[PDB]
RNA sequence: UGUUACAGUUGUUCUAUAUGUACCAAAUAAAUAUAGUAAGAUUAUUUUAGUUGAAUUAAUAAAUAAAUAUUUAUUUUUCUUUGU
């Protein structure tokens, strides 16, 4: 599902003309949907290299972040350490080690 | 009755103690510019309510002495319009007298703690740019507030001063001996 | 002054049409789009329902207040909009154009201490439902809160005094209301003082309890006694 | 029929006011100007006349006075009592307010025109050339002002010559 | 696609490639009689080789390399005297590169002389141009300084820059480079179409010339500890960079990309009345001469100033209503007279 | 054509008689002949002083900020106006002072201007907006009418088979292919819009309007407008007295006829309304630049039979001032009695649009002296007004006796007790143990 | 048409003013029951809850720790379809943002807060949305 | 200014249907032509006669 | 909404005092306002003005109420409800149309005390 | 030869064919009733910027569909280049 009216341009040398791609510098389709594929998992592996740091509750999506809140308010208003909500929804295990845990 | 501002029948049965409160002294400016506009609006309904026919032209000339109201379009207006102005307007006036008495008190602690110039100094509300409202020949020389900034005395150089003269026989005309300058035209 | 052809750009009147016809699918309300449903069930399908009325549903009387910022009104009290030596009530703000006809939705409004950590001056308020931190920082401040939880026909007699001439027996709000609101006394509602008042479960005649207004003509036409 | 804001039809301090007039014309000539003020006057004559005539032939038909008052009114006007809670003001009233503001006007102008005459008098007798308004340092003067003006001096002041005159670059007159 | 430039690019058609004139002195006015109510208070040359070796002067000159500029000057100079008449413009100017390589070298007296030699050849010249008395002077002004007469050197700036505030124009420079930010269309690339800026140091060199007279005036003062003069200097060259300014100043037209409508450029680009000349020539002040001898119109009292004809018969006024029947021609009665009455004659 | 375009110089020859007529046509003389109409600038409109005077102390000028007096004069009396100066974000920060001009073409003394009325510097955006919507709203729309393809009356019947004949393929034919046939989207007056103008735009486009008469020096105050007989023949000799082309083709007058300084009205006087009839350049308006808030009661096309254009159902009147009929007639003349209705519409506005820490000050200085409080005497106002502020006061007397009076609404307000009744569920109001509270009917 | 055509000299059906749709009509319950709109006004995603909705026989899924309930955003093209459904109402403003899922307090006093309904005293300030007041002691009907 | 008043309905263009359009423009009759002496495209306009449309 | 009385006026007469005082003298000595019920939803709400028989009238009788209330006026007739406070003559009464049992104030007032103690959130 | 009775939901007294006034889904009057919608037309030159065969996982805690078009956003190093 391409473009059939193909795009005139004005022709300033006489080889355009004769080119029939617009870029012959640039990748073909496939060839750039492979590129774009690598360079996205290399910079995700990059933004994986450190550990799945744990963030607290406010700096969470926002369907998790109320509902997590709302789990430990009542025992949030009484001061007191070592009190800790299980709470279903949340950030998952990463399954090792980590230097932010 | 919330509309004044002493509470609420709710305040009264809750008994919030909000009696005695920090009297602080107030201009009512907005409360003011409120009762000046809602005395002209219960004017205007009053002349609009008044309001007779007066046709200038035959055809319309046979009911010249009636109200433009029927009677009982009339008496709904009076009923539900200009009344509830009139009540509008006395509610503006009843809080800004209460203000005002509460100024006054204000006024006379502040000046047998102080005195008369100190507490008229404190009271007074002058801000440094009052001028650029009030009168702003006495802030030309701060800032250019014109609209025109080009024509202010301090960017007024900048206007080109012709050397105009009439002309006889144009027809008085006024015009500038200033030559024109030569344009680029071509390239 | 040209065809926004879909896939194509914006072309010239007169040009070329052999080369659209999504464009008048667009132009007609006639569309298509199976490229996902053919294999896959659509997302409203898929999903569940979590209750019969669904998430958030405004059912009647809900109590959706709309927020009052405690830092629109302290900005306003400071320039000079709302007097502080009076109770402050909606009419009061409505008034002094603090807050539009298009926000007063009942139940009316609820105060949020949002941006705020001190207030400096006491201020008597009337509102329903503010947060236990504005109520605690107008408290600590020296003010007054009173959770005024009024029905509709309460709401309008507050909002259009002037359509009233007397005084009329304004009904108590609903139980839920009640419950929540009006006989709080973390809300320090204007109901939890007879709430608590434990006179009016003996006797019939003892139920009424009467309450008066704490304690410490407007003719524009005045008389030329200058002169 | 349907709602229409009956409640604002009538309100304005003109009879135009309020009246959906969308068959308008940028530009109206002297007979279109009187037709369009004759129309608005008909609109509104009109509406009231027929609303006058329905309610009084109603109340008529109904078996009340033409006003809808009945037996007990009469009666009541009949001893002299008032039988209306509030007797607002009639034409007579509105009338006779208007002709005694109208009055108060009349006298009030001719104490202020006896006044401003004497004003200026004195004035003119003071001064008999014209201040530093009549100056050319910034523009042109304008000739017909100042054959508006010509009768406040004893100078000649519409005669100007062709130099821009200054006040301090040479004496005038 | 993006381009390399490898290959040679023929430049592209812009506005400001306009061919500007130069402003010339009045022909009644003359320097001569400026320094005096100052003072009361053709034959065949190798121009293309010889202008080859002026550019390499200057070239010289620029570079710190005094007495070859002078020399190379003094080449074309005598080259210039030979191919032109007496007083003509290009000779003037090279002689005024001649004095300043002269200064530069050190021979400070021919430096004056030459100097002095050029302001009689203005002097006697017809209408020189603004921008080459005001380098001449600023020539003049710099020598004296250097020789030691600072006084003189603040006074030849002064009256460069009371020739440049009486006869130059301060809005002639950019009357078609002030519109042109109306020519981009696209807002997301190629966005500096729309900031496209122009300095005034590169476009009116007679302003570079009087701001740098200023400058020196003002270094001169402040080493004499004049600060009446100095205040003075910097007011005037504020006040002329300011004028500058709002000469070159404009309003946006659309921000955002705009498709299509290229024929707008006829539009954009045209001779707009730049802010001095508009408010030179308002239409109040400078009054449009209007001749009713070639008009049909005219004021009441003038009515037989118009243009004249055969037989004329004032029939009425066009009523359009007269085309109606004997009721509208019946309230279209009395109006002819009563407007006759009302042009009547004084 | 256009500039662009081959069909542009493809005229060549013919275009004009080479022999020249012998009574108009010259030749150049050179750069001393006086050209008549040649101009620098751009005139589309290319008029002077003599053509189309102005009315002002002094020509606009550059140098000048306005046409008019700067101070008052020490030979002619000084009449400040009727409400304090005040200077907004928009006025011109300078002082306008104005000369009233006498029915005998005199200047009897001088007075001065609101910068907030004729100081508001004028803008190109707003006074479209102004002119686009009169244009758009004096247009007529009843004739905006046009048939539809159900509007035909052809039988409601194929014609004629698609295969059968030659013919192409085809149903009722009554469609717009067809010479008889409508459109599917006609033109309807109830499908035309009608656009909406908010108070605050109009107001602002009004004002500068007026100001932009005021720097051209187009404006003109004079005391009254009246005349002797109420006929057109004092009127017109009252306009050849005061220089007044109101002919069709001289500069036309704008009448804003507000009564006199003393006597100011909102009605227009009978004798020079009933003259001012003459068929020419001359158009009367109210005195007022505000407008009623427009709405619309058919938003949503709930009330099908409306024949009417969608939008504001309360248009602005055709009397009103406008930016269109402003620039058509090119002498505005004002009476003082329009201008003090002016400064009393436009106080409170501008009163509201003052900066806050501004605003405090307004009682300090006294710009908000109010005499329903009896801190003043009673200001100037019309006719009108008066009257029905005394009707007012008279009327004032019959609320006494009775506890709805509305000047003293919930007097027992504070020394009465309120009392919670569970049982009947409501709040009620006693005095002296009587329940002085109306419980209201179903 | 024609000037003096015999199709419009005979009268026939005249076209009236249609009427126009429901206001909220493109907004639907299946959207209302199943997501919600949640985040900033230009950070607006349409959460539904997560899991596989399934009902299957008598004793299987036993443990009930694995059933979690938990929101997850849901495609962000079925989103921009069901926002661009919303849309659909003043296609020609470009400043109008698109309509909520819910109706707001702003909407909801919005709908009476024009000049048009200045004098309803009815319908102001959520009349529907409040509760019902006590009727007569001695009402009935027919 | 909420929705200011359009350019194009402001009564200074009677033009034919075209395939662009918005519902407020008021277009030329079924079957009448925009310009009024253009009978045929290569109609000429006349020398001095001057239809008055619009106003009167 | 314009058919029964919602929120709107039924008696567009407004009388003076001396008016509500002849109104009220034609009243027959023995008449109570709780004579008169409250018609149905389904009877027009509408007020004749002060007419023959007039009391029996629903919304002529409570419109004048309200004008007498206004006008200060010393309402003759009774109240459209006696509230019962205290246990005293009569002990028992008898109630074929079951009402009286449910309508009566001490079988209200015990109700919202038990409703307002019921609440335990 | 004419006149009677039979009229479409069906008539020619079972069914079928045929036929019921010049194309038997009979004819006349209304319908934008509506066809998952087959197809055909769709008014305006001189232009001013990116990809030309990719993407494709029904369904519990997995970073991301891609092409085309319209608006819009990132001046970071380096020998040059680089539509992200
Ligand atoms: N929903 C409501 O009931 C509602 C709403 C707004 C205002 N009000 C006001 O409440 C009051 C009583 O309402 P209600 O339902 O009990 O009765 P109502 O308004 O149905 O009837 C009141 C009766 O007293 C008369 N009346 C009203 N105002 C009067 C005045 N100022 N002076 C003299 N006579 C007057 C009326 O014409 C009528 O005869 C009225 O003032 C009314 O305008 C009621
Ligand atoms: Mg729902
Ligand atoms: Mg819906
Ligand atoms: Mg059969
Ligand atoms: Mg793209």
């Amino acid at each position: 599902a391409f473009r059939r009216l193909v795009k005139r341009h004005k022709i300033t040398n006489n080889q355009m003309l004769l080119m029939r791609r617009r870029e012959p510098y640039k990748p073909t389709m496939k060839d750039r949907q492979e590129i774009a594929d690598r360079a996205k998992l290399e910079e995700f592996e990059r933004k994986n290299a450190d550990g799945l740091m744990f963030v607290p509750e406010k700096a969470l999506p926002p369907w998790q972040k109320s509902l997590a809140h709302n789990a430990k308010a009542l025992g949030s208003r009484i001061n007191f350490r070592g009190f800790r909500v299980r709470v279903a929804d949340g950030q998952d295990e990463p399954g090792f080690p980590t230097p932010f845990r | 009755s919330g509309a004044f501002g002493c509470g609420s029948y709710r305040s009264v049965v809750a008994g919030t103690q909000n009696v005695p409160r920090r009297m602080t002294f107030y201009p009512s400016a907005y409360e003011l510019i409120q009762l000046h506009k809602a005395h002209r609006e219960v004017i205007r309904h009053f002349y609009v309510r008044d309001k007779i026919f007066d046709n200038k032209f035959p055809g319309n000339a046979l009911a010249n002495g009636l109200f433009k109201f029927v009677p009982n379009r009339r008496e709904n207006y009076h009923m539900r319009e200009l009344m509830e102005s009139i009540r509008r307007r006395s509610i503006w006036m009843h809080r800004i007298k209460q203000q005002r008495e509460i100024n006054a008190k204000v006024v006379e602690n502040m000046e047998v703690k102080y005195g008369k110039k100190a507490a008229a100094s404190m009271l007074c509300f002058t801000t440094p740019d009052s001028n650029a409202y009030f009168a702003p020949h006495r802030y030309q020389d701060v800032a250019n507030s014109w609209p025109n900034y080009w024509q202010h005395p301090s960017v007024n150089h900048v206007v080109p001063k012709p050397r105009w003269r009439r002309h006889r026989e144009l027809g008085g005309i006024t015009r500038v001996e200033d030559p024109f300058a030569v344009q680029a035209s071509d390239y | 002054c040209g065809h926004n052809m879909i896939k194509m750009g914006w072309m010239k009147i007169g040009g070329s049409w052999k080369y659209s016809r999504g464009y008048n699918d667009r132009r007609r309300v006639f569309a298509r789009g199976q490229w996902q449903e053919r294999k896959m069930t659509p997302r409203f399908m898929l999903a569940p329902r979590v209750s019969a009325g669904g998430p958030r549903n405004r059912y009647e009387g809900k109590l959706v207040f709309s927020p009052l910022r405690l830092s629109k009104l302290l900005w306003a009290i400071d320039t000079g909009r709302i007097n502080p030596n009076e109770v402050i009530t909606l009419y009061h703000l409505r008034q002094a154009n603090v807050v539009g006809e298009r926000e007063i939705v009942w139940p009316g409004f609820v105060l949020i201490s949002n941006g705020v950590r001190r207030v400096p001056y006491p201020i008597h308020i009337e509102l329903q439902n503010a947060s236990a931190e504005s109520i605690r920082l107008i408290e600590e401040a020296g003010g007054s809160f009173t959770c005024v939880y009024m029905t509709h026909e309460g709401l309008y007699q507050e909002l259009h005094p002037e359509e009233y001439p007397i005084f009329m027996d304004q009904e108590l709000p609903e139980r839920r209301g009640l419950e929540s609101l009006a006989t709080n006394p973390s809300k320090r509602g204007w109901l939890t003082r007879w709430y608590e008042d434990s006179s009016k479960y003996a006797h019939p005649a003892a139920g009424r309890r009467y309450s008066h207004y704490l304690k410490p003509t407007l003719l524009p036409w005045h008389s030329y006694n200058t002169a | 029929g349907g709602f229409t804001m009956k409640y604002k039809k009538g309100t304005g301090l003109w009879d135009e006011d309020h009246v959906n007039d969308y068959k308008t014309n940028r530009y109206l000539s002297a007979r279109a100007t009187m037709r369009w003020y004759q129309e608005m006057e008909r609109h509104q004559t009109r509406n009231s006349l027929n609303a006058r005539r329905a309610t009084q032939s109603h109340n008529n038909n109904r078996g009340l006075h033409h006003t809808g008052r009945g037996a007990f009114e009469r009666e009541l006007e009949r001893r002299g009592v008032q039988v209306e809670k509030y007797p607002l003001t009639t034409t007579t009233g509105t009338m006779r307010v208007a002709e005694l503001v109208i009055l108060r006007r009349m006298e009030l102008e001719k104490r202020a025109e006896e006044a401003l005459a004497e004003q200026r008098g004195e004035l003119q007798k003071k001064n008999p050339t014209p201040s530093e308004w009549y100056d050319e340092s910034k523009g042109p003067l304008n000739p017909n002002f100042l054959r508006s003006m010509r009768s406040h001096y004893e100078v000649d002041i519409a005669n100007l010559p062709d130099t821009p005159l200054i006040r301090g670059q040479r004496e005038f007159f | 696609v993006t381009r390399l430039y490898t290959s040679y690019y023929t430049g592209v058609l812009y506005p400001n490639q306009l061919v500007q004139p130069k402003q010339r002195l009045p022909a009644d006015v003359s320097v001569s009689a400026i320094l005096q109510k100052r003072s009361e208070p053709r034959p065949y040359v190798p121009l293309g080789e010889v202008a080859k070796l002026e550019l390499q002067g200057d070239y010289y000159m620029e570079g710190g390399m005094f007495q070859e500029a002078l020399e190379h000057y003094g080449v074309v100079a005598k080259a210039y005297n030979y191919a032109y008449p007496e007083n003509h413009a290009q000779r003037i100017g090279i002689r005024i590169k001649l004095s300043a390589a002269f200064r530069q070298t050190g021979r400070l007296e021919s430096s004056l002389a030459n100097i002095e030699e050029v302001l009689r050849m203005l002097d006697a010249s017809t209408r020189p141009s603004l921008e080459l008395i005001c380098e001449a002077l600023l020539e003049l002004g710099i020598t004296r300084e250097a020789l030691g007469m600072k006084r003189e050197a603040t006074e030849a700036y002064e009256e460069a820059l009371e020739v440049v505030n009486s006869f130059h124009n301060w809005g002639e420079s950019h009357r078609m480079l002030r519109l042109l930010p109306r020519l981009g269309r696209r807002f997301n690339y190629n966005f500096e179409e729309k900031f496209v800026y122009f300095s005034p140091f590169d476009y009116d060199r007679t302003f570079a010339l009087v701001d740098q007279c200023l400058e020196r005036a003002e270094t001169i003062f402040n080493e004499i500890g004049d600060v009446e003069g100095a205040i003075r200097v910097l007011q005037q060259r504020k006040e002329m960079i300011d004028k500058k300014f709002f000469n070159m100043r404009d309003f946006a037209g659309r921000i955002h990309t705009m498709r299509g409508h290229w024929k707008r450029r006829a539009q954009h680009l045209t001779n707009a009345p730049t802010p001095d000349e508009l408010l030179r020539y308002s239409p109040t002040i400078h009054q449009v001469h209007r001749d009713f001898k070639y008009e049909l119109t005219a004021p009441i009292g003038r009515e037989k100033e118009v243009m004249p004809g055969v037989n004329r018969l004032v029939l009425d006024m066009g009523n359009p209503y007269r085309r109606r029947g004997r009721l509208s021609n019946k309230m279209l009665k009395d109006a002819d007279h009563k407007f006759a009455n009302y042009v009547r004659q004084k | 054509s256009s500039i662009f375009s081959p069909r542009y110089d493809w005229r060549t020859s013919g275009v004009h008689d080479i022999a020249p007529r012998d009574e108009g046509d010259f030749l150049y003389q050179g750069p001393q002949h006086v050209l008549p109409g040649a101009h620098p600038l751009p005139l589309h409109h290319p008029h002077n002083t003599i053509t189309r005077p102005v009315i002002s102390p002094y020509i606009p000028s550059p140098q000048r900020s306005h046409p008019y007096f700067t101070a008052p004069l020490p030979e002619l009396p000084h009449f400040s106006t009727t409400k304090p100066i005040v200077y907004t974000y928009g006025t011109m920060k300078e002082r306008i002072i104005a000369p009233v001009f006498n029915l005998k073409n005199e200047v009897i003394y001088t007075r001065e201007l609101d910068p907030f009325i004729f100081g508001m510097y004028p803008e190109v955006e707003e006074l479209s907006k102004n002119l686009t919507y009169w244009m758009v709203r004096c247009q007529n729309f009843a004739s905006k009418w046009d048939y539809e393809t159900r509007e035909i009356w052809r039988k409601a019947k194929k014609n004629w088979p698609n295969t059968g004949m030659g013919m192409p393929r085809v149903g009722n034919r009554k469609n717009h292919l067809y010479t008889w046939g409508g459109r599917t989207k006609p033109s309807k007056p109830w499908n035309m819009l009608m656009p909406t103008m908010d108070v605050k735009t109009w107001s602002k486009s009004n004002r500068m309007m007026l100001t932009l008469k005021m720097l051209q020096g187009r404006l003109q105050v004079v005391d009254r407008l009246t005349l002797e007989e109420p006929t057109q023949e004092c009127y017109l000799e009252l306009c050849r007295n005061m220089s007044w082309d109101v002919r069709h083709t001289g500069g036309g007058v704008l009448f804003m006829d507000g009564g006199s300084r003393i006597t100011p009205s909102s009605e227009f006087d009978r004798a020079f309304f009933f003259g001012s009839f003459f068929n020419g350049r001359n158009k009367i308006v109210r005195p007022t630049v505000l407008c009623d808030e427009q709405y619309d009661y058919n938003k949503t096309a709930a009330k099908q039979r409306m024949k009417g254009p969608k939008g504001a159902k309360n248009p602005i009147p055709i009397n009103r001032f406008n930016a269109y009929d402003a620039m058509k007639h090119d002498r505005l003349v004002i009476t003082e009695g329009a201008l003090m209705q002016l400064e009393d519409e436009l106080y409170e506005h501008k009163l509201q649009i003052l900066p806050p820490h501004i605003r405090n000050q307004l009682p300090e200085y006294g710009y908000l002296d109010s005499e329903a409080l009896g801190d003043c005497v009673p200001s100037l106002k019309t006719i009108q007004m008066e009257a029905a502020a005394r009707t007012e006061e008279a009327e004032s007397d019959m609320y006494k006796s009775f506890i709805d009076n509305p000047y003293n609404p919930w007097k027992d307000n504070m020394d009465a007790s309120y009392a919670v009744d569970g049982a009947d569920g409501t709040v009620q109001k006693f005095v002296d143990g009587k329940k002085v509270s109306w419980s209201m009917l179903s | 048409p024609k000037m003096g055509c015999e199709e419009i000299t005979r009268k026939a059906r005249r076209v009236q003013l249609q009427p126009t749709e429901y206001l909220a009509q493109h907004r639907m319950q299946v959207w209302q029951l199943r997501f919600k709109e949640m985040g900033p006004p230009f950070s607006r995603v349409w959460v539904a809850l997560g899991g596989k909705m399934r009902r299957r026989r008598v004793g299987r899924q036993v443990d009930v720790k694995d059933m979690r309930y938990y929101w997850r955003p849901i495609e962000p093209q079925y989103q921009r379809l069901y926002m661009s459904r919303l849309r659909i109402r003043d296609h020609s403003n470009k400043l109008r943002q698109p309509m909520r899922l819910r109706a707001t307090n702003a909407d909801i006093g919005s709908g009476s807060s024009s000049i048009e309904w200045e004098r309803a005293s009815n319908r102001k300030y959520g009349a529907m949305l409040a509760p019902p007041k006590r009727q007569d002691f001695e009402f009935r009907v027919v | 200014m909420p929705r200011p008043a359009p350019r194009f309905a402001m009564g200074h263009m009677l033009p034919h249907r075209s395939n662009v359009g918005s519902q407020f423009l008021h277009t030329q009759r079924h079957g009448s032509r925009s310009t009024w002496y253009k009978k045929h495209y290569f109609s000429l306009r006349p020398f001095a006669i001057q239809r008055h449309h619009g106003t009167t | 909404g314009a058919f029964t009385k919602g929120r709107r006026p039924v008696m567009r007469q407004k009388y003076s005092r001396e008016a509500l005082q002849a109104a009220l003298a034609m009243v027959p000595p023995g008449f109570e306002v709780a004579d008169v019920p409250r018609p149905p939803q389904r009877i027009l709400a509408q007020s004749e003005g002060i007419v023959g028989r007039w009391y029996s009238n629903y919304w002529t009788l409570h419109s004048m109420r309200y004008q007498c209330l206004l006008a200060g006026v010393e309402w003759p007739l009774g109240e459209r409800q006696r509230p019962r406070t205290n246990y005293d003559e009569p002990f028992f009464f008898a109630d074929f149309e079951e009402s009286k049992a449910i309508r009566d104030y001490r079988s209200r007032w015990i109700n919202v005390n038990r409703s307002l103690v019921g609440m335990t959130k």
